């Protein structure tokens, strides 16, 4: 419902008209598996000393 | 508040208090975005004026 | 022409970088490969600043 423009016919141009909005992810490429089963890998690094 | 009442009524504790106070008066600003853009107004300009 | 017109033209036409990736998830699905698009606005030689 963010108003991009007003059409002078007292009608509003909104983002829904020109775009498709959804809650997705920042990046979709990387993945992780645990025995052929999707999982989120957490790499833990040991602090020095 | 419920937890504080439970701690007050039993469990061998003398003083139980919370510093969470939600009684402060506030003015909630409701922006009519349709009316705000019906006049050619930017939101940031409005809040800079405020 | 004023010196401001030169400041603005140099500041605008000598520009940093902008990149993207074409053929990347999720818009393109099961693409054969991923290609990166790079655009540069930088000027390096005095003839390019003239």
């Amino acid at each position: 419902n963010i108003i991009l423009r007003v059409n002078e016919d007292k009608s509003f141009l909104r983002i829904k008209d020109v775009a498709k909005v959804e809650i997705g992810a920042e990046q979709y490429n990387s993945t992780g598996r645990l025995n052929t089963s999707a999982a989120v890998p957490i790499i833990i690094n040991l602090q020095s000393g | 508040n419920k937890m504080l009442e439970l701690a007050r009524t039993r469990k061998e504790l003398a003083n139980v208090r919370t510093t969470l106070d939600t009684s402060f008066p506030q003015y909630k600003l409701i922006i009519d975005r349709d009316k705000m853009k019906y006049y050619n107004l930017n939101m940031q300009d409005v809040f800079n004026t405020i | 022409v004023t010196a401001n017109d030169v400041i603005n033209a140099v500041n605008d036409q000598n520009a940093q970088y902008a990149t993207g990736k074409i053929g990347e998830e999720p818009v393109v699905n099961k693409s054969p490969q991923v290609i990166s698009i790079t655009m540069q606005g930088r000027l390096q030689t005095p003839q390019e600043f003239e």
